RNA sequence: GUCUUGGGUG
């Protein structure tokens, strides 16, 4: 079986804890690796950064948005609102009616809440994929 | 849980769709299209089916207990 | 207990806007207009109501 | 038992069942036992080593 | 049975602002410094640069509850285009003779410079303009 | 079954309560007849700044129309451009607005009104889990003042800056009425020589 | 209760007098009290929650 | 909106709108405009709204009584002759409209004007509308040009400024550290930036707007607002200061050591419509995390503060003689207020 | 004066242009359509037997949002106006429906082709659940398993779109007029040009687009409304259109029969 | 548990009545009727026919709450006029409309058969 | 000149200076120096600049009462329990606070 | 019917 541990055994895949990550040189993007010769008026202008000459680079996130936990990975667009906002639906969509687990009938529980027509989301994050959100909305 | 009967904005009847749609999306259909040829036009008929998830076939894996 | 306390003869619940409502006018549920009272002493201005 | 107090409370709590996000955001909740009697908002700060 | 008559050259027409409303700028024809400036509905009575318009300030179009009009009576307002009804809330009896009277036609302002002997009666409640051309 | 007064919330920290309830024919609709599930405020959006909210009204509108899932992972290179160029080529306002009508009277709104689909979320806050009210009921043991409550029938705690106001207020006999006879009123016996409570009192 | 009743109406914290109210009582459907927009600033309060 | 100088009525909408007067007298008004079609203004209908006997005078900005811009206000009799009503006329602010019916009329007719102002307000925006979308947030190419153009000026004119501090040239000020000079500077230079920018996006924006429209009437929103959303979030502030350098020598692990840009210290280029990259994105959360610690740590030193007020204020009244008084008769004025 | 253009007439729809009649007149009927035209529907469930792993009321729910033939429902009496104390055949149609997995293998689909009308005001052509063909199986209404069973006795009574939306013989009546907006009736918004941005509505094509030399015009009102109804099978499009006009026809002439015997 | 009958919004109780007149005496010859388990669609339709005839001075409605069921109407007519006969003449009219339109339909369907 | 910390009583001699018009943000200095009345001042342009700083204006009776409070005995009465519960009145009061 | 602990709401 070739999975996640056989890419962490071969040397493509390290861990870093926070007093290791002092010592390291995160690239944002597998793109930032090498810099670009553009002009979209619409697409965010990924930053300057003019101060350095040669940047050596010894690490690359997966993908930046994996900095976010399970509740505020529901969020579509959450670099298009202001933090406090995304803070108070981190809270909210733990308190959101839905089907909990799919054995609800044969349990007994002080207290369950079930919608009656769960859908999932037209706007939709990679992540909830791995969170099951669209299989229990 | 299971396909509503009615589409909740406008009532039309989609209850009657799932498995003609399920099968159109068999033989390869892409969702719009299997859409468009069940005559689902409004978006909110479409987004009915569409964003349909089917629980029960869930549900129904728990052995009957009478 | 004795600078504040609880009290008889109160409701609370959520609080809604209407725009046809008057400035100085609160809606009142029906099942907390029926649950509160008013004691009204019997005169001969108020024995039929 | 006879030492609750000068014990950590919540350690444990009851599982939240009310929806499935709530559940996989529990199990995977942190404390850390600063405690509200204090005002040193510098432990409730996010900081740069989160990331 | 009018306060005040003439015919005015239009200088310039400001859009600017708004869509439906342009402020005009005229100059008498006949007795150069009455100036008046007008705001007028676009829509009901266009306006151009050099235009030449019959303008008329009245106190009544004869000859309280306002009521659609009938066919079968007659008024001022029958000979005319453009008919407007208006508060005067400032007469400007100022310099030597420079005489500036304020009509307010519901939020559509007027002002109407000259000799005091033109503006005199123009001392009034409320007043019509009505407009040719 | 929803009502008024049960709390409702998009994924942008946009949450409110359903001030009121209108049937199909009394709702805005547009020229399809396609008329909304939700109508909330304008003025909600600007101040709190939630963009994303808009977005993904526009983002779900285009997967609703096309049938597929918009993808709305952050950091990616995705733009509204792309995302209004897909909606204009599907027939509608590149910009989700649509022309509406008024459900009274048919007239055409002289605003137009930005439309689709967002995902909502039924919180678990109901009024009815809430509404409160309590005439008489019972005390506590110690004080003799109404227990705390809703479902054991409790009444509303009057504290010090309630009392606070009511001074600012001058409400000198209000004051009274609400710690006595809404409350713990009692009559005792004190000896008008000693002044202690200790007097012997056989009323009967 | 009936309409026009004066009632003290109030939202926590009362920081200062104007908290505290005096409204005349009109009686409703549904479960939510009712006040009209313009008195939401003295109270500070609002409609979601 | 309905009081703008283009809003015109015509006799159905009127009729409807005037029954909807609760104090109306049943006295059609004249139409502003008789021919070719009776028209009215939108300042005529509120007008219906306000008592008799109200005079109002406001100028804005030195505006003439002709008022090309339609600002100012004047009152005559209850009607209005010109300006637009927004907040400056019926908000809370003194001298406004509400204050003037108060202390004309009393409490009871100027309760009553809050009503009336109200139904035939929102009836005319029933039947009118308003939205706000996306699009509203949206400026065109040249303004994006202009916005682009001044936050390079603004970046160039930090490295300057950084230039200058490296090469031991920077001027200090009083009562200032060179390092708190620095800062003082580069801050100043971006908060402008910021400021230049979202001045450039509110220049670019039509009255057709609904941001614009919301902001004007003074009902939600403001400048600051238009300008995070549609040119430039900004710099973040955490405690006074830039972000500061949490790792070693760093804010994030992914700049080097010893970069003072904006970029590395928390100044965030883009707008809301844009989005923020993942550093921005860290940096707001932090700003927006001590904003939420502050309103969740303050108030109870708030609460305790005003307890303590009011405990050694609780026992003071004005007495039949004038005086202010404690509970012990002690005089604490002679007279409330010294008036 | 009034006067009636089908475009399109099918069972389930038609689109027509309406004209020389007021907007309120349009939208009026557009409403008494969506909303008090009488049917058909469950308004009653009897529970005998079920263990399907769908609650009682969810299936009740289900089931009184079932459409059912309404041809006949005008001769019907509303419930509330028969003197029958418990139920009776002027004012309801019983409606059985039992269901039950055989075997212990698959799932048993419940479809609302499986109801069967038992009684009923006869000979009226009430009652039967709406079949879009001979083949169609009708709505899914449950699931069941092994040893799993239904047995529901509904009772269906007629109502209208007011007390409940399952009495709505319709789903969606678009509806619109003046589709090049001479008559100035909306204001676009628009970033750089109002009329490319904007698309053009589908009945464009049958009026003429105004003239770039041509002037307001303060005379014209809304004089043509393109307007299609759609069915839910209950009823049929033209069906719906004329007891629109009859039910209006009819609150009007309530209104007279009260003015003149006021008098 | 608050929440009213979805009938009461149509069916008239035996203690309301489903018309009452009231006349205004501000201004002549016009009256204040309340129509009882009525909406907008009764309300537009006679307040825009009655707007178009010229006899007719002042006609408005309006729906004071949206959780009652019930509209008001204010109706003032010339000196000859009675708001009462305007009434009944714009109820009479607005049914012989809708029979025209409702031959011409069932004409048009036909046809298109 | 402003200054880092205080010394009113030296500073107000040097020549050069104003001395009937060199003022200082600690009002217990002011009270030490230039008695309870020029105290009651300071206290009120103290109360007054933390309050209209951001624009907020609380009419004049409202700090005034509150200044008088606090130099009404010849001293100053912080508003706290060793302010409020060295007063002369009732014992229930006080325990109340 | 009581006390502590925990999760929350404005
Ligand atoms: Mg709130
Ligand atoms: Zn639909
Ligand atoms: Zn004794
Ligand atoms: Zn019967």
């Amino acid at each position: 079986v070739y999975g996640w541990s056989s890419l962490v055994t071969s040397g493509v895949i390290e861990y870093v804890d926070g007093e290791e990550e002092e010592t390291i040189m995160i690239a944002m993007t597998p793109e930032d690796l090498q810099t670009r010769s553009l002009n979209d008026t619409a697409k965010r202008i990924k930053p300057e950064m003019s101060t350095s000459s040669h940047h050596t680079f010894t690490h690359c996130e997966i993908h930046p948005s994996m900095i976010l936990g399970v509740a505020a990975s529901i969020i579509p667009f959450p670099d298009h609102n202001q933090s406090p906002r995304n803070t108070y639906q981190s809270a909210m969509g733990k308190q959101a009616m839905g089907v909990f687990l799919t054995n609800y009938n044969v349990r007994m529980d002080t207290m369950a809440n079930i919608l009656y027509y769960p859908q999932k989301p037209l706007a939709k994050t990679q992540a909830m994929e791995y969170l099951k959100f669209r299989e229990l909305p | 849980m299971i396909i509503p009967v009615r589409c909740f904005s406008c009532g039309k009847v989609v209850g009657d769709k799932w498995d003609a749609y399920l099968r159109l999306l068999e033989e390869g259909k892409q969702e719009g299209d299997a859409l468009d040829e069940l005559k689902l036009k409004r978006y909110c008929c479409r987004r009915m089916v569409l964003t349909h998830v089917d629980l029960i076939e869930k549900f129904l894996r728990y052995n009957p207990l009478e | 207990n004795l600078m504040g306390k609880r009290v008889d003869f109160s409701a609370r619940t959520v609080i809604s806007g209407d725009p046809n409502l008057e400035l100085d006018q609160v809606g009142v549920p029906i099942s907390i207009a029926k649950t509160l009272s008013y004691p009204e002493t019997v005169t001969q201005y108020n024995i039929h109501r | 038992q006879k030492k609750a107090m000068s014990s950590r409370a919540g350690v444990s709590q009851v599982l939240n069942r009310y929806t499935y996000s709530s559940t996989l955001s529990h199990l995977r909740r942190t404390n850390t036992p600063i405690g509200r009697d204090g005002k040193l908002a510098k432990p409730r700060q996010l900081h740069n080593t989160h990331w | 049975s009018a306060l005040f008559d003439d015919i005015f050259t239009v200088q310039t027409v400001d859009n600017g602002r708004y869509n439906k409303v342009s402020r005009i700028i005229g100059i008498s024809t006949t007795n150069s410094a009455i100036k008046l400036t007008l705001d007028i509905n676009n829509e009901m009575f266009p306006v151009s640069q050099d235009d030449s318009l019959t303008v008329t300030l009245a106190n009544s179009l004869s000859l309280k509850s306002w009521r659609p009009p009938k066919p079968t009576d007659k008024s001022l307002a029958d000979d005319y285009d453009y008919v407007m009804f208006g508060t005067v809330y400032k007469f400007e009896e100022g310099d030597e003779d420079k005489i500036k009277v304020y009509v307010s036609f519901g939020g559509l302002l007027m002002c109407l410079e000259g000799g005091y002997k033109s503006l005199a009666s123009l001392k009034q409640d409320n007043l019509y303009i009505l407009i040719r051309r | 079954v929803p009502q008024i007064g049960d709390k409702f919330a998009s994924r942008h920290g946009q949450k409110g309560t359903i001030g009121v309830t209108y049937r199909h024919e009394d709702m805005p609709f547009s020229a399809e007849g396609i008329v909304p599930d939700l109508i909330i405020n304008p003025h909600a959006i600007p101040s709190r700044m939630t963009v994303a909210h808009l977005i993904e009204c526009l983002l779900s509108k285009v997967g609703s129309i096309r049938g597929y899932e918009g993808d709305a992972t952050p950091f990616t290179d995705l733009t509204v451009d792309a995302v209004s160029n897909l909606l204009r080529d599907n027939g509608y306002q590149s910009r989700g607005f649509e022309v509406m009508y008024n459900g009274h009277t048919g007239k055409k709104l002289m605003a137009q009104v930005f439309f689709g689909p967002t995902y909502y979320q039924r919180l678990r806050h109901m009024v009815d889990d809430k509404i409160h009210a309590r005439a008489r009921g019972p005390v506590q043991v110690l004080t003799r003042q109404p227990v705390e409550g809703r479902s054991r029938d409790g009444g509303l705690r009057f504290g010090e800056m309630e009392r606070d106001c009511m001074i600012a207020h001058g409400a000198a006999g209000f004051l009274k009425e609400r710690l006595m006879e809404a409350s713990d009123a009692f009559r005792v016996h004190v000896c008008g020589i000693c002044g202690l409570m200790s007097v012997i009192a056989n009323l009967k | 209760l009936m309409d026009d009743d004066p009632v003290l109406f109030n939202r926590q914290p009362s920081l200062h007098k104007m908290s505290m109210m005096a409204h005349r009582v009109k009686v409703m459907p549904y479960s939510t009290f009712r006040l009209n927009l313009s008195v939401t600033s003295p109270y500070n309060a609002d409609f979601d929650g | 909106k309905m009081t703008l100088r283009d809003t015109f009525i015509e006799y159905e909408q009127v009729m409807n709108m005037l029954f909807w007067v609760p104090s109306w007298d049943g006295v059609v008004p004249q139409p502003a405009i008789l021919k070719p079609k009776p028209l009215w203004t939108g300042k005529q209908l509120l007008s219906i709204a306000i008592p008799s006997g109200i005079h109002l005078q406001r100028t804005d900005g030195g505006n003439s009584l002709l008022s090309p811009k339609d600002n100012g206000m004047l009152i005559v009799d209850g009607k209005v002759m010109f300006g637009v009503v927004d907040k400056k006329t019926v908000g809370s602010g003194g001298g406004g409209l509400i204050h003037t019916v108060m202390r004309e009329k009393g409490p009871k007719i100027c309760a009553e004007l809050f009503g009336n102002i109200q139904k035939v307000v929102n009836y005319w925006l029933l039947h009118n509308g308003f939205s706000i979308g996306i699009g509203d947030a949206i400026a065109d190419a040249s303004t994006m040009k202009e916005i682009t153009h001044a936050i390079s000026s603004a970046k160039e004119q930090v490295q300057e400024i950084i230039y200058k501090a490296q090469h031991n040239e920077l001027e200090l000020k009083p009562g200032m550290t060179l390092r708190e000079s620095f800062e003082g500077e580069v801050s100043r230079t971006l908060n402008d930036a910021r400021d230049s920018a979202g001045r450039s996006a509110e220049m670019n924006l039509k009255d057709l707007n609904n941001v614009k429209q919301m902001v004007s009437a003074g009902s939600k929103g403001s400048f600051i607002n238009i300008a995070q959303m549609s040119a430039c979030v900004g710099q973040q502030m955490v405690e006074g200061k830039r972000i500061a350098f949490g790792f070693a020598d760093r804010s994030l692990p992914h700049f080097t050591k010893d970069d003072f840009s904006p970029e590395s210290k928390g100044f965030v280029e883009n707008s809301y419509l844009r989005g923020l990259t993942p550093q921005e994105f860290f940096f707001h959360a932090m700003a927006g995390r001590e904003g939420l610690i502050d309103t969740a740590v303050k108030t109870a030193e708030t609460g305790y503060i005003q307890r303590r007020l009011v405990k050694a204020l609780e026992d003071i009244m004005v007495h039949y003689d004038g005086t202010t008084r404690n509970s012990l008769g002690d005089i604490i004025q002679f007279l409330y207020g010294e008036d | 004066e009034p006067k009636v253009n089908i475009i399109n007439a099918q069972d389930d729809e038609v689109e027509l242009m309406l004209s020389d009649v007021n907007l309120s007149l349009a939208n009026s009927l557009r409403r008494t359509m969506l909303a008090e035209v009488p049917t058909l529907a469950i308004d009653l469930v009897e529970i005998k037997m079920n263990t399907s792993v769908l609650a009682d009321e969810f299936i009740s729910h289900r089931l009184g949002l079932i459409p059912l033939v309404s041809e006949d429902v005008e001769e019907m009496k509303y419930s509330r106006d028969c003197t029958c104390e418990d139920y009776c055949d002027e004012c309801s149609v019983v409606l059985e429906l039992s269901a039950r997995h055989e075997g212990e293998e698959g799932t048993t689909d419940v479809y609302s082709s499986s109801l069967i009308k038992v009684s009923g005001p006869g000979n009226l052509n009430v009652g039967e659940p709406v079949r879009r063909d001979d083949y169609d199986q009708g709505i899914l209404l449950c699931k069941l398993r092994n040893h799993q069973e239904l047995n529901i006795r509904c009772i269906a009574k007629k109502g209208i779109a007011k007390e409940h939306a399952k009495w709505s013989p319709c789903s969606a009546i678009a509806f619109e007029y003046d589709p090049h907006n001479k008559l100035k009736h909306t204001d676009f918004w628009f970033e750089v040009d109002a009329k490319k941005e904007w698309p053009d509505s589908k009945y464009a094509t049958w009026e003429e687009p105004p003239k770039p030399g041509e002037v307001f015009d303060y005379k014209a009102k809304p004089n043509r409304f393109y307007m299609t109804v759609e069915t839910t099978g209950s009823l049929k499009a033209n069906q719906v259109f004329s007891r629109g006009i009859k039910t209006l026809q009819e609150k009007l002439a309530n209104v007279l029969f009260e003015l003149e015997n006021s008098r | 548990m608050n929440a009213p009958d979805r009938f009461e919004l149509f069916i008239l109780p035996d203690d309301v009545p489903k018309l009452k007149i009231t006349p205004d005496s501000r201004v002549p010859n016009c009256i204040i009727i309340k129509f009882e388990r009525e909406d907008h669609t009764l309300a537009n339709l006679l307040r825009e026919e009655l707007a178009l005839y010229p006899d007719v001075t002042f006609v408005a409605y309006k729906v004071e709450h949206p959780l009652f069921a019930n509209f008001v109407m204010r109706l003032q007519t010339e000196e000859g006029t009675r708001p009462k006969q305007a009434l009944e003449r714009a109820c009479a009219s607005i049914i012989n409309k809708l029979k025209t339109l409702d031959h011409k339909f069932n004409e048009e369907w036909n046809i298109k058969n | 000149l402003e200054t880092d910390g205080i010394n009113l009583a030296e500073v107000m001699a040097v020549p050069g200076v104003d001395s009937s018009r060199t003022y200082s943000n600690s009002f217990v200095e002011i009270l030490s120096v230039l008695g309870i009345e020029a105290t009651r001042s300071s206290l009120y342009k103290e109360i007054l600049n933390v309050i209209a700083f951001d624009g907020s204006y609380v009419n004049y009776r409202h700090m005034a009462l509150l200044v008088d409070v606090m130099t009404s005995r010849g001293y100053l009465m912080a508003i706290t329990r060793h302010g409020i519960n060295r007063a002369d009145t009732g014992a229930l009061m006080r325990c109340s606070f």
